[PDB]
């Protein structure tokens, strides 16, 4: 989608494998501002907005 | 900007009490090994306060 109409996907009621997303080398920027990248597979959240 | 004061942004493990780490070795922040060379998910541990 475009940036003025960014698509919002609600991630809930599922188990999320952030290790596959973090270990992918295609991403040129992986910067977190409230959590740690190595603790995404350990922490639990109510829902994720993408 | 006074950049002479630096803190350890990246380390593998937490320190002991009264433990000092001055080792300027590279950190591996991803699955890919760094081999002492900066790159993708390879960052210097010491970053300066701005």
């Amino acid at each position: 989608a475009s940036v003025y109409a960014w698509n919002r996907k609600r991630i809930s009621n599922c188990v999320a494998d952030y290790s596959v997303l973090y270990n992918s080398a295609s991403f040129s920027t992986f910067k977190c501002y409230g959590v740690s990248p190595t603790k995404l597979n350990d922490l639990c959240f109510t829902n994720v907005y993408a | 900007g006074n950049y002479n004061y630096l803190y350890r942004l990246f380390r593998k493990s937490n320190l002991k009490p009264f433990e000092r780490d001055i080792s300027t070795e590279i950190y591996q922040a991803g699955s890919t090994p760094c081999n002492g060379v900066k790159g993708f998910n390879c960052y210097f541990p010491l970053q300066s306060y701005g």
